[PDB]
RNA sequence: UUUGGACAAACUUGGUCAUUUAGAGGAACUAAAAGGUUUCCGUAGGUGAACCUGCGGAAGGAUCAUUAAAG
């Protein structure tokens, strides 16, 4: 058995999640069927956590808030949820979902876990149809759960689907495509509300505003598009990025947003009067992870070549100096 | 035209959308929701 | 208020883009590891681990092998040159 | 003591391949083309990226054992033109200076005893 | 700066005719009246678009090069037309139109086709529109049924309105003249129009001219309309390809109209077998 | 800038790369049938260009 | 050697040889400094063309996503309440 | 085009990670010739190492040359290719199949002013190797010719081309495939041509410009020991 | 599946507190050191046609260099 594992490098970062009881861990879903988790550095990491339970690369990541849940989507055609286990401090294997014709990829789970465990899990697949696949309750058998049934199975996007999001109340849920459109879907039934499509390319990640009723939606045609549910209308267009929009997250609530681009420039935009802040650049590749903490106070974000940048917000700082 | 007018009047009884159709174009082809922001409050 | 300042820490990877075996010293504290045309010689103190030397060729050959002797005081390597 | 490969190299009008193998051609060594090693698009089929293409290979055929190669050029041929363009002379110039022996030099670019109708049209092309 | 910002929409980097005689002929066929108001598309110099400030209430004029446009205002700065005279930057396909009861206008030929089928699509479109437009494409928009200028264009706008064509304008007075020979055409969108879906109409449209003199059956055994028609019918059943294709075969029987060409059959002769296709549940679209 | 060789239909164009290119262009527009008299005058365009750059 | 303009940005240098730090000046002395430079200023084709599309105010440009804008690059735009309230 | 303007790709989103060299799986392999040749050293091959190796080795053409093979420049122009068809201790072995020319020669061949004759002929070997020949030849001008030209009647070609035909079903009907190629290497076949056509028409340039074997035993096994010219293991211990 | 008792998500509604926030006004302060295109014939087409396109034919369209190498 082995002491301990340095890792040179990681590879390349599809999606990163903030994970761990105190959220000092950061999980990677890497181009290996490995889930390779990282201790936040103090602000070198060389000591990385690596769990195998898949055959393939992971495809996409999701946790819970409370970082003791993870769930794994793997090219394999199978999702894998994994409990924290404090007794070991890691996580272990807690179940298998493997009712997908095709990759998985993209995985949602819960933004509310109320019974201290999440109790449903959003899958989508290239063969084109999302499942909610209910979780088991805690049992002390501590054997993996392996899950064939889904509650629903609907028909959603003729192009991959690129990234799903959860809304904070978990009401609804929506897709991102390659196919030039984003749906929305009834969480509890999955029922179609409703259909976005303006963007010219395919829309490379999707996210819930945390706080009120708005959606960003990246495309490759350079572009981030607000949109308001009330309406299911565009807001704001944002233009400004040189090459495809990769990831769009909001921080500091409503206030901002946040997106990533293949051009490796990260934008600070504000959301009210559409006008570009400021521009971070620290990396030389695309960037394809962009994870938030604390409404964006602490932004990490993953370059291709293998590079994390730690950012942390410092206004008030800069103002007391 | 009284026999336009006739044929015309006829079609509307079998009409429908044209969304699922096939273009003939491809010829040449062949809590809350705000729960969070109370979490901040309390 | 606005969230527009913040600063960047990077984490570069020590070891990648090369074909040859990391090596490390005898009492196995100093490790070097070489990365495209580029050596990161680091050391393993725990609680104190850091980049002791930074070694760029610049010459964008990549090194072919790497090699640390075990009391660990010189470090030799052969690049595609 | 010098094991032989097969340097093919493909230069068409928009893009040079070096292509390394062993002498049957079956299981490739190293392939390499003008994309890799170029920022632009336009600037794929420039000598330049040829060059640098030819020692990206030439150092990974070294590595494998092989010291020599037989050089066998071709460029698009078929309905369009049959000599190899200056990518792939670039290239070869590039594997004589990378230091691997150059062991015979060929041109089998597709010659057609007869061919189909090209691109082009009655009225002509590449305007 | 603005400045900036208006060099990044428009580079800022067309001949026009001289002989105002034709411009007055043009302006006598709209007889636009002083209630009657009028959109103005490539107004140029702004000789023309003075014209129609004499005789409209209001004039809102579209350029495609910004500095056309630009001396367009500096020629009506400080005029009696300076209030009604409004000019615009862009293409007019590009953005909704202000509503205008005559179209008056400087069509560009590259555009002038597509221009015409957008105001035959657009709402409360103008009663009267004078445009000048190539001779030949004039020809076809004029050319009757079975004619040799004939075409499924052709087709499509003579049953959506009746056009006749004003005068043939020489290329002399084009300046510089160019090799091509222009002419005037005016255009009067029937009204009522014909309650005929637009999409359903061109799909008989494409289907049966394919080939103008192509027999109207034969334009359907091609294989890849009947197999576009099978698919429609699926979904008009949802709301057997050889099967399908057999139930095109007794339309184009009872319409007795297959073996015939098509440019020699009138419009209503179509739309008779437009019917047809409706009664067997084959939806073009 | 080049040399061209006009053996029979065969042409060879000896040169730096762009150089050779440019020639191209120009033998390849006397191809399709450019009039020599409107060829020689953006042979005058880019030999100016190239005497400014 | 000549004495020439401020190398720093808030400081005025004159001829004289005097440099002049704008937040040691005071208010009036500086609105006289202002009203100085006025006097000397005073005595003292495609953006032709693009300052006569800001001049005019019945001008109006599109964007490639279709929407109607000023020159300027802001979009262009009565309530009962607000007439008689 | 690895640039950053460069706009993306869907193929860019999922990569597996290099994570093994395949050179590091490959095994090298030595190939051998006949002993028609003289040097029976023509390189060698790699394969995947047996999870077999052979499998992929057996069928697997190679091209080289024969003045590799002979030594001598005077064969710079000639080709044969190899499928390998048996195996022993990482040598591979075969017994013959076909052959072809250079382009550049070919090339050369061809001038203004003379007539080509080309013959093509399908004959089986007497070891029931099915092959198919190709013979080209030139006319070429007497010492005193004053004409330009050297063309020769369609007579006279449908002559010298049933002459040519005749001689190469001859040759390859009473011989084997092994005894083919002995006649091939020395071009005796070639000499063969010239005379039989003197009286026709006088040529230059003959040669068999292209062999294929259409239906087969093979570049093969059987003869092959003999051709050619078994061993204990060791101990393990 | 039924009765009653508490826990209690979520929904509608009038209020009450805190937060931003859209136009029009009124009234203060501060800052503002620059100078592209050959000419046609026959046939067939055209919906980003100031013209384009498919097939076959013509010159009524500007020939440099090398050239016996079975020498």
């Amino acid at each position: 058995q082995v002491t301990s594992s340095i890792a040179g490098n990681h590879g390349i970062i599809a999606d990163m999640r903030y994970v761990g009881p105190e959220l000092n861990k950061l999980a990677l879903a890497t181009n290996s069927p490995s889930l390779r988790i990282i201790p936040v550095p103090d602000l070198l990491p060389l000591d990385v956590e690596i769990y195998e339970g898949h055959e393939d690369l992971l495809n996409s990541l999701d946790a819970t808030e409370d970082g003791l849940w993870i769930a794994t989507a793997s090219k394999d055609n199978t999702a894998i949820v994994w409990r924290y286990n404090e007794n070991s401090c890691k996580f272990d294997i807690y179940a298998k979902y493997i009712g997908h014709s095709a990759a998985v990829t993209a995985v949602g789970l819960p933004n509310i876990v109320s019974k201290g465990y999440p109790e449903f899990l959003l899958t989508a697949s290239n063969d084109l149809t999302i499942k909610k696949w209910i979780i088991p309750k805690p049992t002390a058998s501590m054997d993996v759960q392996i899950i064939k049934v889904s509650e629903y199975t609907r028909h959603a996007h003729e192009k991959d689907i690129n990234a799903l999001s959860v809304s904070p109340n978990d009401s609804i849920f929506a897709t991102a495509s390659y196919d030039k459109t984003c749906k929305i879907w009834n969480l509890e039934n999955g029922e179609l509300e409703a259909t976005l499509a303006n963007h010219k390319r395919g829309l490379w990640d999707v996210s819930f505003c945390q706080y009120d009723k708005l959606l960003a939606t990246s495309s490759g045609d350079k572009t981030v598009k607000i949109w308001s549910l009330d309406t299911f209308s565009v807001m704001k267009t944002l233009e400004g990025h040189t090459n495809a929009v990769q990831r769009c997250s909001f921080i500091n609530k409503q206030k901002q947003l946040i997106s990533c681009g293949a051009d490796g420039l990260i934008k600070i935009w504000d959301c009210s009067s559409g006008e570009c802040l400021k521009t971070l650049d620290g990396h030389n590749n695309r960037l394809w992870a962009l994870s938030t903490m604390n409404d964006g106070d602490m932004i990490v974000s993953a370059d291709a070549d293998g590079v994390f940048q730690f950012w942390k917000d410092c206004t008030e700082q800069e103002i007391e100096e | 035209r009284e026999e336009r007018k006739t044929i015309i009047g006829k079609l509307q009884d079998y009409k429908i959308d044209t969304s699922l159709l096939t273009s003939s174009k491809r010829l040449g082809e062949g809590k809350k929701y705000n729960w969070r922001q109370r979490v901040e409050m309390e | 208020d606005l969230k527009t300042s913040y600063k960047g820490i990077s984490l570069n990877p020590i070891y990648a883009g090369s074909s040859a075996v990391a090596t490390v010293s005898e009492n196995g504290k100093i490790l070097a590891t070489p990365v495209l045309d580029e050596i990161n010689i680091i050391d393993l103190t725990p609680g104190s681990r850091k980049i002791l030397h930074k070694i760029s060729n610049e010459d964008e050959q990549e090194i072919t092998a790497l090699k640390l002797t075990p009391d660990g005081q010189y470090l030799t390597y052969v690049s595609q040159a | 003591s010098q094991v032989f490969g097969v340097a093919r190299i493909y230069a068409s009008f928009n893009d040079t391949f070096v292509h390394v193998t062993d002498l049957s051609g079956k299981e490739t060594i190293a392939r390499v083309t003008g994309g890799m090693k170029v920022k632009a698009d336009r600037d794929e089929s420039s000598p330049y990226a040829a060059m640098l293409a030819a020692q990206d290979v030439a150092a990974k055929c070294k590595e494998v054992g092989i010291t020599a190669v037989h050089v066998k050029i071709r460029a698009t041929g078929g309905t369009r033109t049959k000599t190899p363009g200056p990518g792939g002379q670039a290239a070869l110039r590039a594997l004589a200076r990378s230091g691997l022996r150059i062991g015979r030099i060929e041109d089998v670019t597709p010659v057609p005893s007869d061919s189909t109708r090209k691109k082009g049209g009655r009225r002509g092309r590449r305007l | 700066s603005a400045e900036k910002h208006l060099s990044s929409v428009f580079k800022f980097n067309q001949h026009i005719l001289k002989n105002p005689l034709v411009a007055q002929g043009i302006v006598d066929k709209a007889q636009i009246r002083p209630s009657d108001v009028v959109l103005e598309v490539g107004p140029g110099t702004g000789n023309l678009t003075v014209r129609i400030l004499e005789q409209a209430k209001n004039v809102v004029a579209v350029e495609m090069d910004p500095r056309m446009a630009a001396e367009l205002t500096k020629r009506v700065r400080g005029t009696p037309v300076e209030k009604k005279l409004e000019i615009m930057l862009g293409d007019f396909m590009k953005t909704e139109l202000p509503y205008f009861d005559i179209c008056i206008s400087n069509t560009p030929y590259q555009i002038s086709s597509p221009l015409v089928f957008k105001l035959i699509n657009q709402p409360r479109p103008p009663r009267v529109s004078i445009l000048m437009f190539q001779r030949e494409f004039a020809l076809r928009l004029l050319a009757r049924p079975g004619d040799s200028l004939y075409c499924r264009l052709s087709a499509n706008v003579q049953m959506w309105a009746n056009v006749t064509h004003i005068m043939k304008v020489g290329k002399n007075n084009f300046r510089p003249p160019p090799q091509v020979e222009s002419s005037v055409v005016r255009l009067e969108i029937k009204n009522p129009r014909p309650q005929v879906d637009y999409n359903e109409w061109d799909g008989l449209l494409r289907i049966v001219f394919v080939r103008k003199n192509r027999t109207i059956s034969a334009g359907f055994k091609s294989t890849t309309v009947m197999d576009i028609l099978e698919k429609n019918y699926k979904t008009f059943l949802a709301m057997m390809h050889d099967v399908v294709k057999e139930k095109i075969d007794t339309v184009l029987k009872e319409t007795d109209l297959g073996d015939k060409r098509a440019g020699k059959c009138d419009q209503n002769d179509f739309l008779r077998l437009l019917y047809a296709f409706h009664q067997v549940g084959i939806h073009f679209s | 800038r080049t040399r061209i060789v006009l053996a029979d239909s065969k042409i060879h164009i000896l040169g730096g790369f762009t150089h050779i290119r440019m020639a191209r262009e120009s033998v390849v527009s006397l191809i399709l049938g450019s009039p020599p008299g409107k060829v020689y005058g953006n042979l005058r365009t880019v030999a100016s260009r190239l005497k400014e750059r | 050697y000549n004495v020439g303009k401020a190398e720093k940005d808030g400081e005025i240098r004159l001829k004289n040889g005097v440099a002049m730090s704008k937040e040691e000046l005071t208010r009036e002395d500086k609105n006289r400094l202002r009203r100085a430079l006025k006097r000397k200023r005073s005595k003292a084709k495609r953006n032709d063309v693009v300052d006569t599309l800001s001049k005019a105010k019945n001008i109006t440009v599109i964007n490639q996503k279709g929407e109607k804008k000023d020159v300027s690059g802001k979009t262009k735009k009565p309530d009962s309440t607000n007439i008689k309230l | 085009a690895v640039g950053k303007n460069k706009r993306l790709s869907k193929g860019k989103k999922g990569q597996k990670k290099r994570v093994v060299d395949p050179f590091t799986r490959k095994e090298w392999f030595d190939i051998k010739a006949p002993s028609t040749f003289e040097n029976r050293n023509v390189g060698k091959t790699l394969v995947n190492k047996s999870t077999s190796a052979s499998d992929a080795l057996k069928g697997r053409v190679v091209e080289v040359c024969l003045a590799d093979l002979q030594g001598s420049e005077d064969h710079s122009f000639r080709k044969i290719k190899l499928r390998v068809d048996e195996v022993q201790g990482k040598n591979l072995l075969t017994n013959f199949h076909g052959m072809d020319f250079t382009t550049d020669k070919l090339r050369s061949m061809v001038r203004k002013w003379q007539t080509l004759i080309e013959a093509n002929v399908t004959v089986k070997t007497s070891d029931d190797y099915v092959l198919r020949i190709f013979a080209i030849a030139f006319t070429r001008k007497q010492a005193n010719q004053v004409k330009r030209h050297s063309y020769a009647q369609s007579s006279h070609i449908r002559a010298i081309r049933k002459v040519i035909s005749e001689i190469l079903t001859k040759e390859v009907q009473g011989s084997t495939l092994a005894q083919l190629t002995s006649k091939l290497i020395p071009e005796v076949i070639n000499k063969e041509i010239e005379n039989a056509t003197k009286d026709i028409f006088p040529l230059q340039n003959i040669h068999v410009r292209k062999v294929k074997l259409l239906k087969q035993p093979k570049f093969d096994v059987g003869a092959l020991m003999a051709l050619h010219g078994e061993e204990k293991g060791k101990k393990v211990t």
